[PDB]
């Protein structure tokens, strides 16, 4: 007998527990949640009829609390349950029943992680019944590139480390093998797709966001550094050896990244100084500043110019030149966005603010000690000036064009 | 182990009396695990190891065996219970630090395994539709994975001896009913793997393709079972190969799966839901653009195009209809039929870039002609309708006997529009009787306009 409609929720009273109950039923938490018409149905279609939820979710917005349903979706501590897995109801009581337990929280990357490891357990043990037939290898490959996948999922919200993910585990043919070098190339594939162009081209290239962005490049080729070491096993050697140009091309984009992370690594120590500059305006609370920043400016640039030469080997010195502009680009359009705004609109409203305009020249004045700071450095430096100031600075020029604009109009207000 | 053993070892007495049982008492494992050695301080490298994340609380025939190194275990049914962080917390509850799971020892573990990655999918697919989950262009690239898991579990669910008869197997009665079944699924599935195209609906074609692509997804299911496989292995045994290299060669599944998988990936890439002519247009554009996946028969690529064309000519109709044109002022007539005229020649340009791919395979070698000539056809009504827009417009800008002429020539094409948006079939046939009508009616129009 067991139960039906009720044996689910009776070995689910047990199970579930929380540390200590094993209670067994009876549950009249559960026969009250019974009502929500949809979930009833479904519990009842997983008792007698293989699948069922039987979700808790604690707090966070709009909990599902006593919730679930026969599939559905959890948003949530929940346990699907089998019960006569198409049809083996009306007969022993669901005797193929499988159970497991999922947690709120990823965990659901970490849960794929484990049921691979399971199927990769029961591919090692017996062979299946024809059920799994040969492509129980295919799928052991399959859950494997799942589990890679999860793993570059992981450095996407985490910091990269894909290849070490992509490393076969516990390797006994030589199709495999080959397979462990393919993701070994989408690595190497990550490293190169990063830039420092591609960050300035969808807005931000702030002074501390791309000292940053160096600082996380030079942290990712790091780490592959170290995971190219861990990656560079003595099996892996082997591998390469029977059938190889795949291997060398690996090979050659890894002791090209050594190199370009011997490059990052200096770009890091040039961004360790930019990261205290930019430290100085974020740490601007958008009051006075231009006044003292304009002053500021000038030795800020100094260092810059010092940068260049005490590097000597700095890889895109051409290249990091257009991302420092950018720096005091972006810099200077916060600082900008800040001293008008709703402000300058609500002192124009008033129309009884007339030092406020001047303000607003003082702001456009702090801009053009800054560009004449850059031509002060550029002299400073004495050749290789690059920085292309007439089509990088564009960006700066329309803003205070725009600017100095509002301000020819204002002075007119004032005189009206 | 740590301090909190008490909360797990009570978790094990819990669910290892489910798994290993039904219900009643768990004999007493883990102290006798626990007073030997291995078993102990395995389970204490359990909890307490960041190392070792992953145990296995093994069932085997009643035994009880705890250690990591997984063994299959007939006939048993088992619980697992993997910590996976460092020091076991004795602040917490020891169901909320270890991740239980029930296995199935020699027992249906490629079903269960993928149902467990079929619901682990669905969870990300509910994910994907709420918040950040995954960021970007990486919440992007985790979208592909989680498609790609999708397509595996997909595959999974088409997954889903020899000598276990003795004289059973040696039968002229046996073996000829295994081979008639085997035969007479030869005669069915060739009835799946021939009608010709002729005139269709949008739907009708991109449903009986991907239908085709179902239907032989769903035969290559009943085939791919161990079951339908081990019959045509019994033949092969009794050497009766004419049951046998006969529901395989004459089973065209091979070729046929192949042509239902290239009709499903043209209804994933892809007029009749059209009311305004900016929409007719713009459907003739993105059906231009969805038509250019070609290099990846050309009698085959013809068909689909011919189906795509015919659609687009009997939502014209209907629009010109829509559109008492004859009571409607000939200048508000032409602004609508210019938005209609102008996709009538951006199809007569795709007509041309069509016939120079058909030169270019005529140079190369020393059912395709009478499309291109419908194709024709159809370029050459759409500009006809065109025409009779831009003379209602001509009038408005000009003059009251200029404006009352146009109005005469816009009631004449308003009552042809009609004729075709009656019947399809009566729109390929009167459409060929309007145009000899429509030369006595512009003979009338040119008197007028002369005067």
């Amino acid at each position: 007998m067991g139960d039906h409609s009720q044996k689910d929720s009776p070995e689910d009273f047990i199970i579930n527990r929380l540390s200590q109950a094993l209670g067994i039923q009876k549950e009249k938490i559960k026969k009250s949640l019974e009502t929500q018409q949809d979930d009833k149905g479904e519990v009842t279609n997983k008792d007698e009829f293989i699948q069922q939820d039987n979700s808790t979710n604690i707090l966070w917005v709009s909990g599902q609390s006593e919730k679930c349903t026969f599939y559905y979706g959890q948003l949530i501590d929940k346990f699907k349950k089998k019960g006569i897995a198409i049809k083996l109801g009306l007969h022993k009581l669901t005797n193929e029943n499988v159970a497991k337990d999922v947690v709120v929280v990823l965990l659901e990357h970490l849960n794929s992680v484990f049921n691979e490891i399971m199927s990769p357990v029961m591919q090692n043990p017996l062979n299946q019944q024809g059920w799994t037939d040969l492509v129980a290898k295919d799928l052991m490959e399959k859950f494997n590139n799942y589990v890679a996948q999860v793993y570059v999922l992981l450095g996407q919200i985490k910091g990269k480390t894909m290849l070490p993910l992509p490393s076969h585990k516990l390797t006994s043919k030589d199709k495999a093998h080959v397979f462990e070098g393919s993701i070994i190339t989408w690595t190497k594939q990550i490293k190169n797709v990063l830039k420092l162009e591609p960050e300035q081209l969808l807005k931000y290239g702030n002074d501390p966001g791309p000292l940053a962005e160096i600082e996380f490049w030079q942290n990712k080729r790091d780490n592959l550094n170290l995971i190219d070491s861990q990656l560079k096993s003595v099996e892996v050697q082997n591998i390469l050896h029977f059938l190889k140009s795949t291997y060398t091309t690996p090979f050659t984009k890894l002791q090209a990244e050594v190199k370009k992370a011997r490059l990052e690594a200096n770009e890091n120590y040039r961004y360790l100084f930019t990261l205290k500059d930019l430290f100085s305006k974020l740490q601007e609370s958008q009051p006075s500043d231009f006044p003292t920043l304009y002053e500021l400016f000038i030795p800020i640039m100094h260092t810059i110019l010092l940068i260049y030469n005490k590097s000597k080997t700095y890889n895109q010195p051409p290249r990091l030149v257009v991302l420092i502009r950018e720096i005091c680009n972006a810099i200077i359009s916060n600082a900008q966005a800040f001293v008008d705004k709703d402000t300058i609109f609500s002192l124009i409203d008033s129309k009884e603010t007339t030092e406020a305009c001047d303000k607003l020249q003082v702001t456009l004045d702090v801009c053009s000690k800054f560009k004449d700071a850059y031509f002060e450095y550029k002299a400073k430096a004495g050749g290789n000036w690059k920085l292309t100031s007439n089509a990088l600075f564009v960006r700066l020029d329309s803003f205070l064009e725009r600017c100095q604009d509002i301000l020819h109009l204002t002075n007119t207000i004032v005189q009206f | 182990k740590y301090s909190k053993r008490i909360a797990w070892m009570k978790t094990t007495i819990c669910d290892s009396l489910q798994l290993k049982d039904m219900i009643v008492e768990e004999s007493f494992q883990y102290e006798k695990n626990k007073n030997l050695l291995e078993q102990f301080l395995s389970g204490e490298g359990l909890n307490k190891i960041f190392a070792y994340y992953q145990v296995q609380e093994q069932a085997q025939n009643t035994t009880g065996d705890l250690e990591k190194i997984q063994d299959k275990a007939v006939w048993f049914l088992r619980i697992t219970n993997p910590a996976d962080d460092k020091k076991k917390a004795s602040q917490q509850d020891g169901n909320d630090n270890d991740i239980i799971f029930g296995e199935i020892t020699p027992n249906t573990v490629p079903m269960l395994n993928a149902l467990m990655e079929s619901v682990y999918s669905r969870q990300i697919d509910h994910i994907i539709t709420e918040k950040i989950q995954f960021a970007e262009e990486e919440q992007v690239l985790e979208f592909q994975q989680h498609s790609n898991k999708f397509s595996s579990e997909v595959r999974e669910a088409i997954n889903l001896l020899d000598y276990e008869a003795i004289s059973g197997l040696s039968e002229s009665e046996k073996m000829q009913h295994y081979e008639m079944k085997f035969n007479e699924w030869i005669n069915l599935i060739s009835s799946q793997l021939r009608k010709d195209e002729k005139d269709a609906g949008p739907a009708t074609e991109l449903i009986y393709w991907r239908s085709r692509m179902q239907k032989i997804t769903n035969w290559s299911e009943q085939l791919k079972s161990k079951d339908f496989q081990i019959v045509k292995a019994s033949l092969q045994r009794h050497k009766n190969h004419d049951n046998q290299r006969p529901r395989g060669d004459e089973s065209k599944l091979n070729e046929a799966k192949d042509n239902v998988k290239y009709l499903t990936t043209l209804e994933k890439f892809i007029p009749l839901y059209n009311g305004t002519p900016q929409q007719i247009i713009d459907t003739l554009p993105a059906l231009m653009n969805a038509i250019k996946m070609i290099h990846t028969t050309t009698d085959k690529m013809t068909g689909l195009f011919i189906k795509i064309t015919n659609q687009m000519i009997k939502n014209c109709k209907d629009r010109i209809l829509n559109k008492m044109i004859w009571e409607q002022d000939p200048a508000e007539l032409i602004e609508v039929l210019g938005s209609c005229i102008k996709l009538y020649c951006e199809y007569k340009k795709c007509y041309n870039d069509t016939k120079e791919k058909v030169a270019d395979m005529p140079k190369g070698k020393t059912s395709d002609a009478q499309i291109f000539g419908k194709f024709d056809t159809f370029v050459r009504r759409l500009q006809k309708l065109i025409e009779i827009f831009s003379n209602i417009q001509q009038f408005n800008a000009l003059l009251e006997g200029m404006d009352v002429l146009t109005n005469k020539f816009k009631k004449i094409i308003d009552d042809f529009k009609k004729k075709g948006h009656n019947l399809l079939d009566t729109a390929n046939n009167k459409f060929d009787r309007d145009w000899v009508e429509f030369n006595v009616e512009i003979s009338h129009l040119d008197g007028e306009l002369q005067n």
